[PDB]
């Protein structure tokens, strides 16, 4: 088995944030790590400035900056999950951009267990060292090229947390550790000349028994402050002094961040969302933010909340409490899909078009999440005008800075309507014609009007509305194409063309030239720092099917492309895209040519083809968000814009777009009027990107999603939070979507302080709407949830599996399989089927339904009366919490991944256990890819795939592939995104909100693509110098064996960014059968499509 | 209360003091392929750090264990599969830890004491001409995981370190798997997989046993723990192999766990219906739990699990002190009221001040939990 994975939407959640002078010595950087990603900020204090961002070939665990001695900025530390260390300094010159590596290499030690409390990564004030603890009983230390390191025997092997103190003339650590006697801080000095520790400054003072963090403050004060569950102390030495306040007593204070430089203003931040102000002892509550991963301190007032369960967001500081008295107002929210716990993929809105629906974030972060692949419009105004030919904006009055006029062609007509704020109204312009289709119009140089037609070139004053220019082709003849700027015109008639100047009450035939054949198409825009007078013409012309870079006015020809085929090019267009000139040119059937343009030469560079619709293609140039863009109409809409300087393409969501052009009005600012068959739509674009997120907050955590296509709605797994009241039962910490639902439910009871409510959702396909919600029972944990129709029954079911959970017990000895139908806006109740366990796992097989209540394996069958059925019982020694199906055979799935496959026989009516697997590691998900494979998410972010003549082998799984993915998989799902190269397609949600795609391959692709990782690694530059083939290969605390059967398609997507004499390197005795680049082009694009 | 001396039978003063002490450790490396030869009267399977008592005397035997102290120190135990055939595809290692040779009754005699070290699987099991067989095997790696919790956790909620104390446990629940929120299962599945819950749940019923137990005795490792309490489980041979194939102590713990909730009544192998003791008269008489391997004075070992109340038996002959394997207690052969199969011995105190005044060892192999 060969498979290919690839990411389909980056990592989205926080892992760690700082601030400090990397970029440059002036300005004020945040760096925030979202795992294998780097993303570097400037804070504008207008907003938040995106200088760049790099990938890394590890997860960051460590991430903090340092300055030493002289240096011209700051250097970054980066410490991976697999102990990749590195120094990088940042490099800017002109529009290049590069992270460099000024010190790197691999900490890990040949022996150790890696510590509890995760890896701490400290520095010394004055850079003279690296303190990491990755180990239990040992203080590495790197002296600040290879990265040089050496260990220190630490008596005290539970350290809870360390930091390296301030104001010392030798070097001194401060940590807090935890022996059988109780938990007490203390403090030891490294020399680096003896290599070894020397008693601390101070005594092995006593600390509260939760003293989790030690906060390193600077001088004058120095010493340190330990924050615990109800105490806050601070030691140095003989000074002491003791805060226990009872408003960090709910939750423990889990991050903090410094605010004055001298260390008298701190931000704390607990797990239930408060922000505090730790003053110097005093603490006092700012107000709620999103659940803080991470916090930082940045300009005036602005702070950044690094949230990991929920978006992160921007937050200001006001000391002026407001009515509700919270001293923190919202800004700014930054999308978090992470954690996705569960997932599907529904055909809304459009069939083949596929949308994915997550069950993402926790606790009042808790959200659905619908990402659609292509950008949306958002419409405001709807005219049926159908079979419109032509649209363009106006600025009727000189005096106005905006649109107030829209003019639309049509077959041998024009029209024009007239925008008084909202209202569009049909009137008539002055000077201009109705009785002709038109071919442009718009606003022209010394406040005049324009209109080319099928007959002239109309040149109209602004005050008043008069003709004062009227050119026509000497024989009368109709011009066949036109394209006009402001001050320029170039018209065809036929094989003629002519450029004309627009001067005051005057159209000056500049020149005029004939062409080799017919003219399809003309462009032109002026482009770099041209003040709206271009020198170029790009021409198509019929027959011989070429692209021409003609200049203006000798007409003379610069450069001619021959695009190929009988098919003829439609629209041309010259733009610029993140400084860059390109040359974009569209044919009839649909195919888009692009090529970069050199202003000067007029020479075509970097030929590129894209297919985007059937129909030929209408380009036409819009600016979204300060940006030039170009609007792609086809029965396949795009909008062609520019990322990393490589042109992306991105499918807008409409079924269909004629004719386009931008309208900014007064009643319909940064507006475009987009047009169709049937009719006119004004509206606005969304932000321009691949995928698009829409957030549905639940303000609880949603855990298990399903889908209902014949009731058009979804079925929602979600737990809510209550405290235990002075009552008989809990209240609410906060309304949320189990609380807040249209029509209420709660279950009826059969069988025999911070509490868990269960509860299944009801939500429409559309709106997203709490249509209703089943409240279970009270101890009733809600663990997995299927929308079926079974036995002989028509009627399609929302079935949920339960367990009843008490503290005393280990294994939930009771559990339900409660069976829903979805009618009239309420789930009616049709079967309560009680059983001696927990409901793991559920799944419909071939119309029964199969569910796992704990360690054994039930098949039910679906009667007339109406109730389930018990068939046949596996009995399975292996907990069945992965319970998948294909056919009549069954996957069972244990957390210490212990696979083991059943089938059931027919005749029979019992089940045979085909093949078992037993290698101990955890295992968070799994998926059946075909009838002999199957993928799963194994211990230590990792990937794995089991396969299928002696009975001895036969009863025996295969483990065929292996990869380090640096994520964590949570649900793995049939679908894809996108409306043969690869066999299959199933996707991935994490726990950091990447989102990814596996697929198969043939023996020879994969091998194809296996040695062009290879080629490519050799080519491609590593952030921190990490070995792409070490990141990938499979790793546990035990074995780290290389990666096999996979192959990364995020290093394979980089062939198509590399420079072309790199490709040329690459594909250079690649291949037996000989392999082109422009072939590696095709191959490489294909996969690209699959998301 | 029992004023009984516990560690008296894990010394297996029986076979006489003054024995030769090795100290000096072997252990292969995992996966690694060994060649290690087999006692030709040995038939019952031992588990890793379970103690074997052995008394030798066949000439063949006795050069083999002679040679064998020469060098490794070490020889193989198999886990029968079929006793009769002599099918074996599992076993451990024994290392020999006390020795003792002896010239009497004209024949040359040796006693030692070995400790289960290492698992295998065998590959291959080649016979020598004097009878004693080599066995080529490849030993099995311990597997050692981490906390379920230790991938998902690469955060800021890391530093939360670990009757009244029952909220303990909970608040331990709470704290270590709170990160289950950024899964698909909840804390209390977690649990189930937890190596120090499981340990917990295990103690639970070790002091139901050992009712004058110090937690200072027990192994605080997981690895030494889950075998010290499958060789104290009175179970049958297919179970106990079951238990030999298991590579985690989690899956091991689980798999204990599994088995001490499902026993409840301990019967005549033979009969299968006679009920003879439940799984409530067991009480644990040495520190090594309430089953041990002891000799007889032929060389036979018997694995003995000590119950305070047993049913269907009958006695035969006067009771004897001779090479008791409990000091201070006699013995009396006892046996199934209705089959006449031997159970195993009754046990009487020699003086009246010992508690417990009676106790009975029951032999494993004549026990069915049916
Ligand atoms: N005397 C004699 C002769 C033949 C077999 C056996 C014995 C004594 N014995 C057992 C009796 C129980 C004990 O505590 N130690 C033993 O050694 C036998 O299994
Ligand atoms: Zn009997």
């Amino acid at each position: 088995s060969y498979n290919y994975v690839v990411t389909a939407q980056k990592p989205t959640a926080v892992n760690g944030c700082v601030t400090g002078h990397f970029t440059s010595a002036e300005d004020l950087n945040l760096l925030i790590a979202k795992n294998t990603r780097l993303e570097i900020y400037v804070v504008t204090a207008e907003g938040l400035r995106p200088v760049k961002e790099v990938g890394m070939y590890g997860k960051i665990a460590v991430m903090e900056l340092f300055r030493p001695k002289g240096e011209s900025k700051d250097l970054l530390f980066i410490l991976t999950a697999k102990y990749n260390a590195c120094i990088l300094e940042y490099k800017q010159s002109g529009e290049s951009i590069d992270i460099i590596t000024r010190a790197h290499g691999n900490v890990q030690d040949r022996i150790g267990r890696p510590s509890e409390t995760g890896i701490i990564g400290i520095i010394d004030p004055e850079c003279r060292m690296i303190g990491l603890r990755l180990y239990d009983g040992l203080f590495k230390v790197i002296p600040l090229k290879e990265l040089k390191a050496f260990n220190i025997r630490l008596e005290e092997l539970h350290v809870i947390d360390v930091k390296f103190l301030y104001g010392c003339q030798a070097p001194t650590i401060c940590f807090v550790y935890q022996d059988p006697q109780g938990r007490h801080v203390k403090t030891y000095e490294v020399s680096l000349r003896e290599k070894e520790f020397n008693k601390g400054p101070w005594k092995q003072e006593n600390v509260e028994a939760e003293a989790s963090m030690v906060i390193a403050v600077p001088e004058p004060f120095g010493g340190a402050i330990i924050i615990g569950q109800e105490s806050i102390t601070y030691h140095n030495g003989d000074k002491y002094l003791a805060i226990a306040p009872p408003i960090i007593k709910q939750s423990t204070i889990v991050c903090h961040n410094r605010v004055d430089p001298n260390g008298s203003r701190y931000l704390l931040g607990d797990m239930e969302g408060r922000l505090f102000m730790l003053l110097l002892l005093r603490v006092e509550l700012l107000g709620e933010t999103s659940i803080a991963e991470c916090l930082t301190y940045l300009d005036n007032g602005v702070v950044f909340v690094g949230s990991r369960l929920g978006d992160s967001q921007l937050v200001k500081l006001n000391v002026d409490s407001n009515e509700q008295g919270s001293y923190v107002v919202a800004m700014e929210t930054f999308t978090n899909l992470g954690p996705i716990v569960d997932m599907c993929v529904v055909d809304l809105e459009r069939q083949g078009q596929g949308q994915l629906v997550t069950c993402s974030g926790a606790f009042k972060e808790g959200s659905l999440r619908i990402i659609r692949n292509g950008i949306g419009i958002h419409e405001h105004a709807s005219i049926d005008l159908p079979g419109i030919k032509g649209l363009w904006p106006l600025r009727s009055d000189p005096n106005r800075e905006t649109d107030d006029t829209l003019v639309l062609s049509f077959v041998g007509q024009t029209r024009v309507l007239m925008l008084n704020g909202e209202e569009v109204e049909e009137t008539e312009l002055m000077g201009f014609v109705d009785d002709q289709q038109t071919f442009f119009c718009g606003n022209v140089a010394h406040q005049q009007l324009i209109q080319i037609t099928s007959a002239s070139v109309r040149l109209v004053s602004q005050e008043p509305k008069a003709l004062v220019s009227e050119w026509k082709e000497p024989q009368a003849k109709n011009i066949s194409v036109a394209s006009c700027n402001s001050s320029q015109v170039v018209v065809a008639v036929g094989r003629a063309l002519y450029y004309l100047q627009i001067h005051p009450q005057e159209l000056r035939q500049i020149s005029h030239t004939e062409m080799e054949h017919e003219v399809a198409c003309l462009d032109i825009t002026p482009l770099g720092d041209s003040n709206g007078l271009s020198p170029l013409c790009a021409i198509g012309l019929w027959t011989d099917i070429s692209a021409r870079i003609l200049k203006l006015p000798s007409f003379e020809l610069l450069h001619k492309e021959m695009l190929g085929g009988e098919i003829i090019p439609r629209s041309i267009l010259m733009t610029t895209f993140e400084s860059s000139h390109y040359l974009l040119c569209a044919l009839g059937d649909g195919a888009l040519f692009y090529f970069g343009l050199n202003i000067e030469t007029g020479l075509l560079s970097d030929r590129k083809k894209v297919t985007l619709g059937t129909q030929p293609t209408v380009l036409r140039t819009f600016r979204s968000l300060s940006t030039t863009n170009v609007f792609a109409c086809s029965d396949r809409p795009t909008v062609i814009y520019s990322s990393n300087h490589k042109l992306v393409f991105s499918n807008v969501n409409l079924k269909e777009v004629n004719y386009m052009c931008p309208l900014n009005s007064d009643g319909y600012p940064d507006s475009l009027a987009l047009a169709n068959n049937s009719t006119l739509t004004i509206g606005t674009i969304d932000e321009i990107q691949k995928l698009h997120i829409r957030t549905v907050p639940l303000y609880e955590s949603p855990r298990k999603i399903c889908y209902q296509e014949v009731s058009q709605c979804f079925g929602v797994l979600s737990s809510r939070i209550e405290v235990q009241d002075t009552s008989g039962g809990t209240t609410a910490l906060r309304p949320s979507a189990s609380t807040q639902a249209l029509s209420s439910s709660v279950s009826s009871s059969k069988l025999f302080e911070e509490v868990e409510v269960h509860n299944l959702l009801i939500i429409d396909q559309h709106t997203f709407e709490v249509l209703h919600a089943h409240q279970f029972l009270q101890n009733e944990y809600a663990l997995s949830l299927v929308s079926c129709k079974l036995g002989k029954d028509p009627n399609t079911y929302f079935i949920v599996g339960t367990a009843m959970v008490y503290p005393e017990e280990a294994e939930p000895k009771q559990g339900r399989i409660v069976v829903f139908q979805y009618s009239d806006g309420k789930l009616q109740t049709v079967a309560e089927k009680e059983v001696k366990g927990a409901v793991y796992s559920m799944v419909e097989f071939n119309g029964k339904l199969l569910a796992s209540i704990n360690s054994t394996v039930r098949l039910y069958e679906w009667t007339t009366e109406k109730e389930l059925r018990t068939e046949c019982n596996h009995y399975n020694n292996i907990m069945a919490l992965y319970l998948k199906t294909k056919g009549d055979f069954i996957l069972v799935g244990d957390l210490m991944r212990s696979v083991l496959l059943l089938a059931y026989k027919p005749m029979e009516g019992n089940f045979e256990e085909i093949a078992r697997d037993f290698n101990p590691n955890w295992m968070s998900a799994v998926e059946i890819l075909d009838d002999d494979n199957f993928l799963g998410a194994e211990n230590a972010f990792n990937l794995f795939v089991c396969q299928k003549t002696t009975d001895e082998e036969r009863q025996h799984l295969q483990e065929v592939g292996l990869f380090h993915l640096g994520e964590f998989v949570n649900v793995f799902c049939h679908g894809s995104l996108v409306m043969t190269p690869t066999q299959g397609s199933v996707l991935f949600g994490t726990v950091n909100g990447m989102i990814g795609l596996v697929t198969s391959l043939s023996e020879s692709w994969y091998n194809l693509l296996l040695d062009m990782q290879n080629r490519l690694n050799k080519v491609i530059k590593s952030v921190g110098k990490i070995e792409h083939s070490f990141w990938r290969s499979f790793h546990t605390e035990r074995k780290t064996e290389p990666a096999t059967g996979f192959i990364d398609g995020d290093l394979i997507e980089s062939f198509l960014d590399i420079s072309r004499p790199k490709m040329q390197e690459v594909v250079a005795n690649l291949q037996k059968r000989e392999a082109t680049a422009d072939d590696l082009i095709k191959v490489v694009e294909e996969l690209t499509r699959i998301h | 209360m029992i004023n009984f001396d516990t560690s008296l039978p894990t010394s297996h003063m029986y076979l006489g003091s003054d024995m030769e002490e090795f100290h000096g450790r072997t252990l292969h490396d995992d996966d690694s392929c060994q060649v290690i030869p087999v006692l030709p009267h040995v038939m019952v399977m031992l588990i890793p750090g379970q103690t074997l008592p052995l008394q030798l005397f066949h000439p063949q035997e006795v050069s083999m264990v002679r040679n064998l102290i020469q060098k490794d120190r070490t020889f193989a135990v198999l886990a029968y599969s079929n006793v009769r055939e002599r099918e074996a595809h599992f076993g451990t290692t024994a290392e020999i830890y006390a020795y003792r040779e002896e010239q009497e009754y004209g024949i040359e005699t040796v006693k030692v004491k070995a400790i289960g070290r290492q698992r295998f699987k065998v590959l291959e099991i080649r016979t020598q001409s004097d009878g004693i067989q080599q066995a080529k095997v490849q030993i099995l790696p311990e597997r050692v995981l981490p906390s379920t919790m230790s991938a998902v956790q690469l955060q800021s909620l890391s530093r939360r370190h670990i009757r009244a104390f029952r909220q303990w446990w909970q608040k331990y629940q709470k704290r270590k798997f709170h990160c289950a929120s950024l899964t698909s299962w909840p804390p209390w599945l977690y649990s189930l997989y937890d190596a120090e819950t499981l340990m917990e749940r295990v103690k639970r019923q070790l002091h139901e046993w050992d009712e004058n137990l110090k937690d200072e005795s027990l192994p605080t490792n997981p690895i030494d723990f889950s075998y010290r309490v499958a060789a104290c489980l009175p179970i049958d041979d297919a179970l106990r192999i079951q238990l030999l194939k298991i590579g985690s102590a989690i899956q091991r713990l689980r798999c204990e766990l599994d088995i001490m909730n499902k026993c409840t009544s301990l019967c005549c192998k033979q009969c299968q219906d006679t009920e003879i003791t439940t799984k409530n008269e067991i009480f644990s008489l040495s520190l090594c739990g309430p089953m041990a391997a002891y000799v007889n004075p032929h060389g036979y070992i018997h694995e003995t699990l000590t119950v305070y109340k047993a049913c269907n038996l009958n006695l035969s002959g006067r009771p004897s002190t001779e090479h008791s394997w409990f000091p201070g207690y006699a013995w009396t052969i006892a046996q199934c009221r209705i089959c006449g199969n031997h159970m195993g011995w009754k046990f009487t105190a020699t003086k009246k001040d010992m508690s417990p005044q009676k106790f009975w060892g029951l032999t494993r192999s004549a026990l069915l939990p049916r």
